């Protein structure tokens, strides 16, 4: 629900697996629309590479399992 | 060893848990990853970290969280 | 924190150590049977203090007559925010002991259970569970 999340910028990149739960859950909702719009461009391969990616300063937050 | 069966176990084909999607030429939507795969019958059971949603609830048969 | 843990040697020992540990639970429920199935000593212990009235037990805690509760923590944590002294739940997060959860009772083999599995997983998908759980089991302290 924060500002920056819900108002996609080349500022703050988020991303989550492609063809997982959050995925479906992201493109169910109605409301988070945009959210998905912004997520389609930047989905991973993997969750292990989303880590790595993000551990390496490439991508600022990742949406995952807790 | 409870349930009195023996097994073989093997990794998913693409690395990706599973989303139906539109199959390309063509308008219906299909099954991906192990979800896919449990569909069409290449397995017979999914163990694997698998998020419980309404998406898949209707096409796959869902146990107690464990 | 004094106990940090159900398995712990005070609960699974009641005569290890000091006067005996008064704990004890509500009868005829889900905990009761857990108890009695899993740890002997800790239900023939719990038998000694077979409270009732869960609000009266919280209130026989308060007072003194009572040092540990063992009860549902979907419960346990509402109790915890609605309280003026806050009490507290052994670890930060309660530790939930043997996971479980509500679910709607049914006859065996009936069919209203797709239906309405399906239908509690779009309101868990849609946020109506969270929304629910904000305007129902709030608390004061629990932040
Ligand atoms: C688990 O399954 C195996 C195989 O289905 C059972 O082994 C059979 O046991 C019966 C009698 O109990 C024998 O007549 C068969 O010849 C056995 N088959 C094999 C391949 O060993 C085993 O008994 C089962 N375990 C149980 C029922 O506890
Ligand atoms: C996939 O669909 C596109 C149309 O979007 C088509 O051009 C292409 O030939 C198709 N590929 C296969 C393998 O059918
Ligand atoms: C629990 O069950 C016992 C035996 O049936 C009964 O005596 C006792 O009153 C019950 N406790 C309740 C209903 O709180
Ligand atoms: N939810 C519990 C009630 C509380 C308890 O007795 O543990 C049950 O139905 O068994």
């Amino acid at each position: 629900n924060d500002p920056r999340l819900r108002n996609p910028s080349d500022k703050f990149i988020y991303a989550t697996v492609k063809q997982s739960s959050v995925d479906i859950y992201f493109r169910r909702q109605v409301e988070l629309s945009t959210m998905y719009r912004h997520m389609e461009k930047h989905n991973y391969e993997s969750a292990a590479e989303a880590i790595q990616a993000v551990r390496d300063n490439k991508l600022h937050a990742f949406i995952w399992d807790s | 060893r409870t349930m009195n069966f023996t097994y073989e176990v093997h990794l998913v084909a693409d690395g990706k848990f599973g989303t139906q999607e539109r199959v390309n030429n063509s308008n219906k939507k299909e099954w991906n990853g192990m979800m896919g795969e449990l569909l069409s019958g290449q397995a017979d059971m999914i163990v694997a970290p698998l998020t419980i949603n309404n998406e898949r609830a209707q096409y796959i048969e869902f146990s107690k969280p464990f | 924190d004094t106990v940090s843990g159900l398995s712990d040697k005070k609960f699974q020992r009641p005569q290890d150590q000091y006067p005996p540990f008064r704990f004890g639970t509500v009868p005829n429920g889900s905990t009761e049977r857990n108890i009695r199935s899993n740890y002997r000593d800790m239900h023939t212990h719990m038998v000694k203090f077979n409270q009732r009235s869960v609000e009266d037990a919280l209130t026989s805690l308060k007072m003194g007559k009572l040092d540990a509760f063992i009860y549902d923590a979907a419960v346990l944590n509402y109790m915890a925010g609605k309280d003026e002294g806050c009490k507290l739940v052994t670890i930060g997060s309660g530790k939930v002991f043997a996971t479980t959860g509500y679910g709607i009772a049914m006859q065996k083999d009936s069919h209203w259970k797709r239906a309405i599995d399906l239908a509690l997983l779009q309101l868990l998908g849609d946020g109506e569970t969270q929304k629910l759980e904000t305007v129902w089991l709030s608390g004061i302290c629990q932040n």
